[PDB]
């Protein structure tokens, strides 16, 4: 009954205990309450207002403690008491934070209930060391045949989704999260990557898009969304990063693996500008806080794949970064790009040319890269790098009286790129990625008409489950071409353009 | 099932009117008198704690 | 140096004041000229408390002192080179701040400290003299120091108690926890 | 305590500083009203600075002041009047009739500043709005509940684009709409009242389908800023106490940001990025969750938008650019090829614009002439140089089509009578589908390039091809 | 509000403490803060415009700018060597 | 500039180099805009200036083709000629 | 006995506040023991009345205004000795290497004089260098300061190997890897690189120190990293006489860093936001580094320069201080040549006629002339034909396409790695082996007898294996 659960709640209050450092504000604008007392606070210790508005005190100054509220500033009024909480950031982390949407305070936003969890942990728990890290040597396939391929993601190792804005930035990452639940439904720990999508300053609407997709998608169970929206106060978008992380260092901790994306950064920027500017702490260069280095560079190496004495685990992340008119000249792009691993470039005459994914090939690096492909993989997309790197240079030849060694590479390019255009919420399985592109490197692709692509590649794919699904297994379970699986498969590919 | 749901949140806001109406009938009474005593010896308890 | 440190402008003249005083030895001296002057300030409630605003010169000024020693030359006398200081430094607007300022020092160097028992209306004697007794017993009030324990009256804290003292607080009050039932039943 | 009264002590500009009288703390947010000889000026609360004195930014022209001026506190947000009483009737910035009809008859007031509903309340679903032009429904079609944004720069036939999308959407659609104007010119302002009375959307006798609320920028900065929260507002109520789908019409939305910025100087916070505010984006932020599908109302917000130099780079735009879910790209080059609507079909883009929304045949027509667009926007520097006779055989038709798509695309306002006096085509959505496809499949490619230019539909492209016959 | 060089407590203290001849500072001074390779330093009431005082660390700086009750020292040398 | 373009229901650009090609007045005839357009003008002259913004603009193409050194159809130079005059 | 309590925690900028007469001096270290073992600030003013502004190296997480704190009483002491060699050791000087507490004798001030101008050495000598492309044609220096170019891509590590390697054996030197703001990821990587590569042999010998600066640590610890890093060289060089190398990591992040500390300070940063303090902050730097007369450091640096602009103050002020610069390309790794150095691009300002010999810069001057012109033919080889161009041409071609396969050198430290063993050249034969090509005396040995070469006198037995 709705009167048993108002009792059970009424129920479940009850007396207190001294509040050891009262404090009064003294002005409160912007913000920024500057408050008298709480002598012995901790710097950024949670603090509660007599409006039960929550803060961090970043200025511990020699008489006031600046306390930044993380509520509205139309609840908080001066004089207010201001009770000490007496516990610096930390938010509860534990495995029951799988499927549940949570705001960076872990108070489900979704109301699924009281959070279940481990521990709570700090949020400024600073990374694992250079010894307590192993080199990388675990694939993260994002069923993007063009990632998987083109740029090889790993585990720990971290690269940019850096791109121009609102390309479907998000949808580019949510991809990688789908094609998770393949590897999700097996059993072996190993094969568990638990992703936490971090939705930095993205509107509510966007986040109800991002849960029904990940509903439909069955994703949740696997997920975690850290929701800090639009509407969600400075403090919350500077901290929900942090706090995000934290839940990733547990799951890390555990030894196990897990992907954090942290979309997207640059409105993580934009809150400590506007904490900064705000409390007047020096401002810097393209009037982003001067510590805006310090804050990204300290986000980004908590990403680690840990060492066997620490039990091999990691924490895949992917940073996006939103360019503003493509400039990775720009401030907060250039920073981050120092910091990161590699970096993928979405590009928007791509995405117009229907290109989708419309990752830049030229512009996508990866600096950990082919050193966790799949094998497979690997041995069968050597080959796709060069052809198209020769398409790019060839392209412009496109405009007559051609070399008949240009025109095999237009050919061959042509029929490439078309292949690596992918209908956008589909994940593909490595085990069919691999066929796919060997037949591109066989150039039996090149053959084949153009507007005639899409329809040869679903029907490649029913073919070969048809013909040999005994095939696609072994490739999936032994994950390495022997020579005559890969005899079998120029045969089929063969076969197959036949009809 | 659409409909419950919504009647259940239309039912507590309508008993969370009612409760501001009980809160303002609570600092009517002289309990508001006999209560201050009530929060004086508990706190003599307390303080006595420390 | 001496102990309690007031942060802030006219505190640090305070504060200069005060652990002068403390090294010359004579505080209660001082403290008595000091409630002298802010008497004597008090009961010169017009022209001489209503001209304690800036438009004096430095050379009208220096004939504001002469007139604040006319009234009493019973003054300390380091109180009467703080008020040439604070005569050159041109600021006498806050002269019964610093005064204020160095009562809640000297009075730290007393020992005696100051309370709040805030409530909707005051309280019973009883009690008064309870929570003063309980304030001493506890070591909330650690003894060598004193508790003034003033019960104010603030309307807009209904009902309810808050015992205040070493920036340590307990607040019982009704309000308070009003907003915390309140609070648990939107949810 | 004693009785609430404040002292003016510094009029330093909009930003008029009150010392209350001590005891009685105001609080952040609340509304101040000073007698004055014209009106109450209205101070927002915005700042503490203690001593019980208090940092208020004023709501109305600031002169002949007093230091000393006795000051009510009518406490927390300004308070309007809201109702369907408010149907039909120009609100002014402090909720005083500006439409002269006499006072109000306010049913129930509201404040100006409200919390955005929390995620789990917040409940949207994609549904289409049919627009009817061309261009739009192919390439971005609008959604009901919505945060439409119709960006534009200077100049780009703005008005009359918002003209003919309130003539034919908000006449369509039932409900209500809120037009709410920041910021804007009196010329601009005199029209759009006119107009609305003269399609008598603002029908003086019997109810109006819409509600006024025109904040002119000879207000002060300030008055300037918290003109959107007020007619936001407005809305609020019709979303949530009527129930009733909103059709929410702002102008224009970087007069907002603008005004914001100017309230941050004045405020003396620390000028950010292109001197904007600090708070800009968390302040653009509230009024954009604030705006919402619940499940309650549908509140579709129609926001203009002013591209400063045309640079959507701009932090200002750009910020702007994040927060609206069916953007809406107008583009001087567009305007100057002559094509009315005057949309860049490239720079177009709507959330809803996917086969599995929109249904895969009008996805694939729209990518066959987003592909043919592009490709002829590419081509477009080797044809400047090499000339025509040096691409491929395949692309020389391509571009062929993508010319007679190009002038396809310029379909007729029926406002642009006015102005010019080309007759506007409405166009169905099915219709528009069809008509584009046509000419894509080279139905038409027998049918000039000139025939496609300003007219609707393919229907009416055949007609118009009779007509150059002739 | 403001500070002074006299707000600043130690020589606050003095003033107060009725001594106010304070020592050979007229001719010489004893420094208040100092970093930033700018020293400010109190007394000096003889100092010549652009003068070259010598620091009681080894190191000498060429006064610059004379303000109404300090002098703010330029330090030609090392910051570590003054205190 | 900026903020009084905003506010301006026109604006009338002008060009230096324009000045100097000795287009007196130095109109920047694509950078001169008025908003609000023509039912401010002689009923007349909108009659004969009808298509004139057409060609001028037309001419301004043309004139960047005509620089690019491209060779030109007949077509093009009757808007050439036209936008001469 | 020098304590005082915290008094603000505004940032990472803590001012400490403490008790009378015992006062810091500024560059002093204090330590205020926490949870977090201790936080090491350093006192970068003094803002009176007993009070200081210092700078944070480790997390200012939790700090309670309060805090008691203890004086060190001068610049952190980091160990230094042979027995720090092999020791991966943080900023405050404590072993991160988890091979338990470094065994040090003494330690010394991170802070310290660059030497006397009376302690300078008249005139710079070459530093031997076993890559024979670093000899010819941009060599080393002893004192100096040589700017490596050009990321990984172009095996730039096994170049940083390679030259632990040569160093000692040329002197018998050591050498230090202090990498400053590197990515923790590249860290993990070059530890078990150098562990791989023996180079540190823990179990073995350590040549190379490690001190490592992860960007995770604050900007303040980022500053000082390398000035700590210059210590244990300078220790080295003046107090075991031993010549060295100290490599540094990206000098864009000693920069990036260095105004980042500025602006904490709250100094008003100058042009392009470079600290007011950047002239300086390099200036002791880079002339710490030189050449004594105990010892002499070289120092290889890593220029990450920022956007490819050139003329942005940062790299300005790097260019000054630089003597030479090898700058690795990756069109050279694609040539197959690993030195992966690019001649045409090296250039040295001590490849000046007098400094090397005139017949070295003769010698140089040739190679340099036959590669620039080859560069040149290349270009029209490609278009016209070979056969097409001179025979006084393709004699160049022919001499040059040998040369090209001359620079290549099969690393000794990558004896390992690639499985063929390794190639030292002395700095006479480097002369001696170009002379020869030049006259053209092994001008009949075929272009791949040189490719994978040593010296002249190994050519010699390559082109007999090459026909056997």
């Amino acid at each position: 009954e709705v009167s048993s659960i108002l009792e059970e709640r009424i129920k479940g209050v009850s007396d207190e205990a001294n509040l050891n450092e009262t404090g009064r504000v003294l002005a409160v604008g912007d913000g920024i309450a500057r408050v008298f007392g709480l002598n012995n606070i901790q710097a950024e210790e949670l603090v509660e207002f007599s409006s039960g508005v929550k803060g961090m005190a970043l200025n511990l100054e020699p008489g006031q403690v600046g306390i930044v509220l993380f509520g509205s500033d139309r609840l908080v009024k001066e004089g207010e008491l201001v009770k000490r909480t007496g516990n610096i950031v930390d938010v509860p982390v534990g495995p029951g934070l799988l499927g549940r949407v949570v705001d960076a305070l872990g108070n489900p936003i979704d109301g699924k209930g009281p959070i279940d969890a481990a521990g709570r942990s700090r949020a400024q728990v600073k990374a694992p060391g250079i010894l307590p890290r192993r080199s990388v040597h675990e694939p993260v396939q994002t069923g993007l045949k063009a990632v998987d391929a083109l740029v090889p993601i790993g585990r720990g190792q971290r690269e940019l989704i850096i791109g121009d804005r609102q390309t479907g930035k998000t949808a580019v990452a949510l991809d990688t999260i789908l094609n998770q639940k393949r590897w999700n439904n097996g059993s072996d720990e190993s094969k568990k990557l638990y992703c936490v999508y971090v939705a930095v300053g993205q509107k509510r609407s966007t986040v109800a898009q991002l849960v029904q997709t990940l509903e439909q998608h069955d994703a949740m169970k696997y997920s975690i969304i850290v929701a800090a929206t639009a509407s969600e106060a400075a403090p919350l978008q500077y901290l929900a990063p942090f706090t995000a992380a934290s839940i990733g260092e547990w799951f890390r901790d555990n030894g196990k693996h897990a992907l954090i994306v942290y979309d997207d950064l640059s409105k993580q920027a934009v809150a400590y500008r506007q904490l900064s500017l705000l409390l007047r702490r020096p401002p810097g260069r393209e009037a982003y806080p001067g510590d805006v280095f310090y804050l990204h560079s300290r986000l980004l190496e908590r990403a680690a794949k840990l060492s066997e004495k620490e039990g091999s685990g990691s924490l895949t992340a992917l940073p996006v970064i939103e360019t503003q008119g493509g400039d990775v000249s720009a401030y907060i792009p250039t920073n981050v790009i120092s910091i990161t691993d590699g970096q993928i470039f979405l590009e928007a005459e791509l995405f117009y040319k229907g290109i989708r994914p419309a990752i830049n090939v030229g512009l996508s690096v990866s600096r950990v890269g082919s050193a966790a492909q799949v094998k497979a993989l690997k041995q069968v997309a050597g080959s796709l790098k060069l052809f198209l790197a020769q398409y790019r240079e060839v392209a412009a030849f496109a405009q007559s009286d051609l070399d008949a060694s240009t025109k095999q590479t237009l050919v061959r390019g042509e029929r490439l790129t078309q292949l690596l255009k992918q209908n956008q919420y589909s994940p593909l399985a490595t085990e069919e990625q691999v066929p796919l592109i060997y037949a591109g490197v066989n150039g039996h692709l090149d053959g084949i008409e153009l507007s005639r692509i899409g329809e040869f590649e679903s029907s490649f794919l029913s073919y070969l489950k048809s013909n040999h699904n005994e095939l696609l297994t072994e490739i999936r379970e032994k994950g390495e071409l022997s020579k005559e699986l890969l005899a079998s498969l120029k045969s089929a590919t063969e076969s197959f353009v036949a009809t | 099932v659409r409909y419950e749901a919504s009647l259940r949140q239309l039912e507590q806001r309508q008993l969370a009117k009612s409760v501001i109406s009980r809160v303002q009938s609570e600092l009517g009474n002289p309990k508001f008198q006999e209560k201050v005593l009530q929060q004086s010896i508990s706190e003599i308890e307390q303080l006595l704690s420390k | 140096p001496p102990p309690v440190r007031l942060f802030g402008v006219e505190g640090t003249y305070a504060t200069a004041l005060y652990q002068a005083a403390a090294k010359n030895s004579s505080i209660d001296a001082a403290f008595q000229s000091l409630q002298k002057v802010e008497s004597t300030v008090k009961k010169n409630p017009k022209l001489g408390h209503l001209l304690l605003n800036p438009a004096l010169s430095l050379k009208d000024r220096n004939s504001v002192i002469d007139a604040i020693v006319e009234t009493h030359k019973n003054l300390d006398g380091y109180v009467v080179n703080l008020l040439k200081v604070l005569s050159e430094n041109n600021r006498l607007g806050c002269f019964e701040k610093i005064a204020s300022d160095f009562g809640v020092l000297n009075d730290a160097h007393n020992g005696l400290l100051k309370g709040t028992v805030t409530s909707a209306e005051p309280l019973d004697p009883k009690s008064f003299k309870r929570i003063e007794k309980a304030l001493s017993a506890s070591k909330l009030v650690g003894q060598g120091k004193s508790l003034k324990l003033e019960n104010v009256v603030k309307p807009e804290i209904k009902g309810g108690l808050i015992v205040e003292l070493g920036d340590k607080t307990v607040d019982l009050s009704i309000s308070t926890k009003i907003q915390k039932l309140n609070k648990v039943l939107e949810d | 305590s004693t009785p609430i009264t404040g002292k003016v002590t510094a009029v330093i500009g909009a930003i008029v500083d009150v010392h209350f009288e001590q005891s009685e703390l105001p609080a952040i947010l609340n509304a101040l009203e000073i007698k004055t000889p014209q009106g109450k000026l209205v101070l927002e609360v915005a700042q503490h600075l203690g001593e019980n004195t208090v940092r208020t930014i004023a709501m109305d022209g600031t002169e002949g002041l007093v230091r000393g001026e006795k000051v009510l506190d009518t406490g927390g947000p300004i308070s309007v009047p809201v109702g369907r009483e408010t149907l039909g009737r120009i609100i002014n910035v402090i909720g005083e009739p500006i439409d002269e009809r006499g006072p109000i008859k306010s049913k129930l007031r509201k404040p100006i500043h409200a919390d955005p509903p929390s995620f789990a309340e917040q409940s949207t679903s994609a549904e289409i709005l049919e627009t009817g032009i061309k261009v739009v429904d192919l390439l971005a079609p609008y959604a009901r509940g919505g945060k439409i944004g119709l960006f534009g720069g200077a100049g780009v036939g703005k008005t009359v684009f918002i003209q003919e999308l309130i003539n034919n959407i908000a006449k369509a659609h039932g409900g209500f709409s809120v037009f709410t104007g920041v910021g804007e010119r009196t010329r601009e302002g005199n029209d759009l009242y006119r107009e609305m009375k003269e399609t008598g959307v603002i029908n003086l006798e019997g109810e109006s389908k819409v509600a006024l609320v025109f904040g002119q920028m000879n207000e002060p900065p300030g008055a300037r800023a918290r003109v959107a929260l007020t007619g936001l507002t407005i809305a609020e109520y019709f979303r949530d106490e009527e129930g009733q789908d909103v059709l929410l019409f702002i102008d224009n939305i970087f007069r907002f940001t603008q005004a914001g910025s100017e309230v941050s100087a004045l405020l003396g916070r620390i000028p950010s990025a292109v001197g904007y505010q600090p708070t800009l984006a968390t302040d653009m932020g509230l009024l954009q969750e604030r705006i919402t599908t619940t499940k309650k109302g549908s509140v579709t917000s129609v926001q203009a938008v002013y591209v400063p130099a045309d640079d959507l780079t701009d932090p200002a735009p750009a910020t702007t650019f994040a927060h609206l879910d069916a953007t809406t790209v107008l583009s001087r080059g567009i305007s100057e090829l002559g094509i009315y609507p005057a949309v860049d079909p490239l720079d177009s883009k709507s959330r809803l614009l996917d086969a599995a929304v929109v249904g895969q045949e009008h996805y694939d027509v729209a990518s066959k002439v987003q592909e043919t667009l592009q490709t002829y926007k590419s081509l477009q520097d080797i044809i400047a140089i090499l000339g025509m006779d040096e691409l491929s055989e395949q692309d020389k038709l391509t571009v062929e089509r993508a010319r007679k798509i190009q002038r396809f695309l310029s379909q007729p306002f029926a406002v642009a009578e006015v102005f010019t006096g080309i007759p506007g085509k409405l166009v169905r959505l099915k219709d528009t589908v069809a008509s584009f496809k046509a000419v894509l499949e080279g139905k038409y490619d027998n049918i000039p390039e000139h025939a496609f230019y300003m007219v609707g539909g393919i229907e009416d492209v055949v007609a118009k091809a009779e007509k150059l016959a002739a | 509000t403001k500070a002074q060089p006299t707000e600043v407590s130690s020589i606050l203290e003095e003033r107060i403490k009725g001594v106010s001849d304070e020592a050979n500072l007229n001719e010489t001074g004893r420094v208040l803060a100092v970093g930033d390779g700018i020293a400010r330093v109190f007394g000096l009431n003889n100092i010549q415009a652009e003068e070259l005082v010598e620091f009681s660390s080894g190191v000498k700086g060429m006064a610059l700018n004379l303000e109404p009750g300090q002098v703010g020292i330029v330090l030609f040398g090392s910051d570590r060597l003054v205190k | 500039p900026t903020n009084v373009i905003s506010i301006t229901d026109g604006q009338i650009f002008l060009e230096a180099e324009l000045f100097y090609k000795g287009i007196r007045p130095a109109i920047n005839v694509g950078l001169s805009v008025s908003r609000v357009g023509s039912a401010a003008q002689v009923k007349a002259l909108k009659q004969v200036a009808g298509s004139l913004k057409l060609f001028l603009a037309q001419y301004r193409e043309v004139a960047a083709f005509a620089q690019f050194g491209s060779d030109l159809d007949a077509s093009t130079k009757q808007t050439l000629v036209r936008g001469e005059r």
